RNA sequence: GGCUCAGGACAACGGUUGCACCCCCCGUGGCGGUCGCCGGACACCGCUGGCAACCCGGCGCCAAGACGUGCGCGCAAGGGCGGGCCCCGGGCGAGCAGCGUGACGCAGCGACGGCCCGCCCGGGCUUCCGGGGCAUCACCCGGUCGGCGCGGUCGCGGCGCGCCGAGGGCCCGACGCCUGGCGGAGAAUCAGGGUUCGACUCCGGAGAGCGGGCCUGCGAGACGGCCCGCACAUCCAAGGACGGCAGCAGGCGCGGAACUUGCCCAAUGCGCGGCGCGCGGCGGCGCGACGGGGUGCGCGCGAGUCAGGCGGG
């Protein structure tokens, strides 16, 4: 090319967006902002393709024009807005407040919550650095930044944020023994406890967890978000991050029609 | 044709036609001998005279956006053109001329429109711009789109400005507070 | 235009290599400043913005005596040595690393405080000091530096010997 | 976004690294300290013109979320000093990033407050392994292989230039020549092992008749942008102007061989914002090819015709 990319073929869209191979030659391409292009699902593909609030682009647009969609306590008007993990999804006209989590096949689910629950946001401490005139900053997985951070907050930990005032109230420490959920890989959406953090000079460090029924798994440290301290700080779907195997799933697919 | 001569008194206001200037160059003063100053012209085929070519014929040149003879289509377009002419020699079918040092001058063509700037109108009718009353919503205009003057300061504009101005001090108040906050954190740590 | 693409070089075995595209803009080269001594600083617009200052005809610079820790401004008088070629010396062309004579007037108040490097003091008693350029004149439009001392001073004085 | 496969065989491309050698619009989140309302002038438009047509001249009255200058609490780039003289938190595997202090400089942001910084997508280059045929092509290379120094670059680097050395590749096939050579994801065949093809749907590369050069911009060596050489064509009062269907339809020529000079932006997406879009869609031509059902059964049907729905811009 001679510049940036604007378009996006339907087949080249991420596999977990669950698009269908017919019904167009084009796909919505996410816009830059609070999340990336691979680990996200756009606002339009949530409203129009999931909940049928709009049956088309031409009337999803106007829902976003009269400002009916609150994301992270602030409205949005861009159909291609990338919403991601832990973002808050509240539409007031239908009285629905959600948070985004992953299912146990690596897809984006909207969990119901309460007004006592939508007051905070969990972020992953991506990095600590120095800006103008020598000041510290923490930059996170949702592209938030916090200056003058309490020195106890170190890289790869988790923070709890107020959506209105934009300031830190609680923090959780990534150590051996923390309840944590994966965000990528082929164990995306599964929850366990940190029970090994194995480090390697020059190269990636690997992390080994186990669910609450004994099944164990591995991943890179880039994919281990911390949710609590032997108890989650936010809600999780009634499957709680335990994956069935293929035959158990097949019998459930048999039951739902039986 | 022989030589159309656009004449234009830049004072009275008048664009009149007409039908010891050979060798003359732009900005020369001929003396209304048998037909004053040359500010332009167009040889045959229409090709316009260009300033500085110091010739009595034609010369293709490369023109950038912002020069005469050049209506560009994109920002940064250049094009080569035959800007020709002469030092007011023979092959000059048509020409432009201006009367200086005045049948003859008797007509006037009014100022078609009126000023529209807050400062402008006041300096015009001998008025300052430093005493707190810049409204000046008098509407004469000889009722003749074309008013709605500009740069006229008001209460709304004044207040809004003040708002931003103050804000650009509150920012620093709380910022330099937080500096002390973090200093104390470290010092107790 | 000028290019620094490698595709026009041979391989590491000497074989002619083929040509599979036309010159790309992002591999452009420009001509160099060739900063004359003794005041223009052009502006160059680089990739993405990025003002680059490109000098011609510099006369002054900021010079630092480190061991005594004194800095003053001064008029470059002459370029006397250069590691690449005698041509850049003969033309008084300001490039990084060349060795020049600077005016002594600014540093003459340091002639009071003793216990200092006599090889600097006796040279201040004259009318110039030997220094090296530390900046890149064609990239940042400036020629600043430090005064020589140590084995390096003696090395360049011997290079300058009346041989 | 669309088209095509001409060039290019240690390329490109595929997986796999790195930038403590880099650049980046929009959007998101930050941050915002900078040694009294100004100025004139441009286009649209009025009056007069030249020209075969292409395209322009002269004079004049008029605005800004246009310039220009700038009201402001000092801080842009670069430069000198500030490290440990068995070896091993701001941040690392790694002395990396900040700050302080001596000198220069006066940049950017300020006339409707934004210079600047993280993230993001994209780019550039970069480590390793894979990466056509011919021996009636056996030796090949000389900025070629390494070193020092400056320059140029967004940046590293023989990338370029000066100086020094004599290296570097090779029967585990160098170098040279040939290709009716785009690479991969893939496709055809069929017990197993294999053979052959990779025009075209996705990804990556490269081009816009062929050499070249460049302006504007965050981003192009752009051709539905400009400038010149060559080969071809076009109108013209003979003075001059002017083109690039390997975009969609359609024509010529070639060849054994390939359809309409349609309607619509209603969906899908993108741009800007309710529109625009030969993307993309909907009809037409269409025995390349695929899938399904008849030309009867022992006595009822489909193939056609005419009406109404349904669908469809
Ligand atoms: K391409
Ligand atoms: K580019
Ligand atoms: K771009
Ligand atoms: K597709
Ligand atoms: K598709
Ligand atoms: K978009
Ligand atoms: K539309
Ligand atoms: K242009
Ligand atoms: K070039
Ligand atoms: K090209
Ligand atoms: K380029
Ligand atoms: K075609
Ligand atoms: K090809
Ligand atoms: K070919
Ligand atoms: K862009
Ligand atoms: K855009
Ligand atoms: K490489
Ligand atoms: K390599
Ligand atoms: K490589
Ligand atoms: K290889
Ligand atoms: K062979
Ligand atoms: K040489
Ligand atoms: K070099
Ligand atoms: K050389
Ligand atoms: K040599
Ligand atoms: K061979
Ligand atoms: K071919
Ligand atoms: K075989
Ligand atoms: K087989
Ligand atoms: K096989
Ligand atoms: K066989
Ligand atoms: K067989
Ligand atoms: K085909
Ligand atoms: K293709
Ligand atoms: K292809
Ligand atoms: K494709
Ligand atoms: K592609
Ligand atoms: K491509
Ligand atoms: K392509
Ligand atoms: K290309
Ligand atoms: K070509
Ligand atoms: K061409
Ligand atoms: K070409
Ligand atoms: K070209
Ligand atoms: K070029
Ligand atoms: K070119
Ligand atoms: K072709
Ligand atoms: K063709
Ligand atoms: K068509
Ligand atoms: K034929
Ligand atoms: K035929
Ligand atoms: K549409
Ligand atoms: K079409
Ligand atoms: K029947
Ligand atoms: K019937
Ligand atoms: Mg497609
Ligand atoms: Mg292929
Ligand atoms: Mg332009
Ligand atoms: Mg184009
Ligand atoms: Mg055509
Ligand atoms: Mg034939």
């Amino acid at each position: 090319a001679r510049g940036v990319r604007k378009h996006l073929k339907r087949l080249n869209a991420p596999k977990h967006w669950l698009l269908d191979k017919m019904g167009g030659i084009w796909a919505p391409r996410p816009t830059n902002g609070p999340h990336g292009l691979r680990e996200c699902i756009p606002l339009i593909l949530i409203l129009r393709n999931r909940l049928h609030y709009a049956n088309t682009y031409a009337e999803t647009s106007m829902i976003l024009q009269d400002k009916n969609v609150l994301i992270d306590g602030k409205p949005r008007t861009d159909p291609t807005f990338p919403v991601g993990f832990m973002d808050v999804f509240e539409i007031p006209k239908v009285h629905k407040t959600f948070r985004v989590l992953y299912d146990v096949k690596g897809r984006f689910t909207l969990v119901p919550i309460q007004s006592n629950e939508a007051g905070f946001k969990l972020c992953r401490v991506q990095k600590i650095f120095l800006g103008d005139k020598g000041m510290p900053y923490l930059s996170t997985h949702d592209a938030r930044t916090i200056r003058f951070p309490h020195p106890d907050i170190k890289t790869n930990d988790t923070i709890k944020i107020n959506l209105k005032t934009g300031k830190i109230d609680e923090w959780y420490k990534f150590d051996i023994g923390k309840i944590v959920m994966v965000t990528g890989g082929r164990n995306c959406g599964r929850i366990g406890t940190i029970q090994a953090i194995d480090k390697h000079m020059g190269s990636y460090t690997m992390i080994r967890m186990k669910d609450t029924e004994g099944t164990e798994f591995l991943t890179r440290l880039c994919n281990v978000f911390v949710i609590g301290n032997d108890s989650p700080a936010v809600a999780i779907p009634t499957t709680k991050g335990i994956r069935p195997d293929i035959i158990k799933n097949r019998e459930l697919r048999l039951r739902s029609i039986a | 044709s022989f030589c159309k001569v656009n004449i234009s008194n830049p004072v009275t206001g008048a664009n009149k036609s007409l039908m010891t200037i050979h060798g003359l160059r732009m900005a020369s003063e001929f003396d209304g001998a048998a037909l004053f100053r040359i500010t332009g012209g167009n040889d045959a085929q229409g090709f316009p005279m260009y300033q500085g070519v110091l010739k009595s014929q034609r010369a293709r040149l490369l023109l950038r956006q912002g020069a005469k003879c050049y209506l560009h289509r994109r920002n940064g377009e250049r094009k080569r053109k035959s800007i020709r002419g002469c030092i007011v020699g023979p092959d000059l079918h048509a020409l432009s001329v201006v009367l200086v040092d005045a049948g003859l001058t008797d007509v006037v063509v009014p100022k078609r429109l009126v000023p529209k700037r807050a400062s402008k109108i006041r300096r015009l009718f001998g008025l300052p711009t430093t005493k707190v009353d810049p409204k000046d919503q008098m509407l004469v205009c000889e009722l003749i789109l074309k008013p709605k003057v500009q740069r006229v300061v008001t209460d709304e504009k004044y207040a809004r400005k003040q708002r931003v101005i103050a804000e650009k001090k509150e920012i620093m108040r709380k910022s330099l507070q937080q500096l002390e906050e973090y200093k104390a954190l470290l010092s107790r740590m | 235009g000028i290019t620094h693409d490698k595709m026009y070089k041979r391989s590491k075995t000497g074989a002619v290599q083929g040509k599979w595209h036309k010159k790309r803009k992002y591999n452009l080269g420009r001509q160099p400043a060739n900063t004359k001594l003794i005041q223009k600083i052009s502006t160059i617009r680089c990739r993405g913005g990025n003002i680059k200052r490109r000098a011609l005809r510099l006369s002054h610079g900021s010079f630092a005596w480190g061991s005594a820790d004194i800095s003053h401004k001064a008029r470059i008088l002459q370029v006397v040595y250069n590691s690449t070629s005698n041509e850049l010396v003969r033309t008084n062309t300001l490039v990084k690393g060349c060795v020049v004579q600077i005016d002594s007037a600014p540093f003459k108040s340091a002639l009071s405080n003793d216990t200092l490097d006599k090889e600097i003091l006796d040279q201040i008693r004259g009318d110039h000091i030997l220094a090296r350029i530390s900046s890149r004149p064609g990239q940042v439009g400036t020629a600043d530096g430090y005064i020589l001392e140590g084995p390096e001073l003696l090395f360049y004085q011997k290079k300058l010997a009346p041989k």
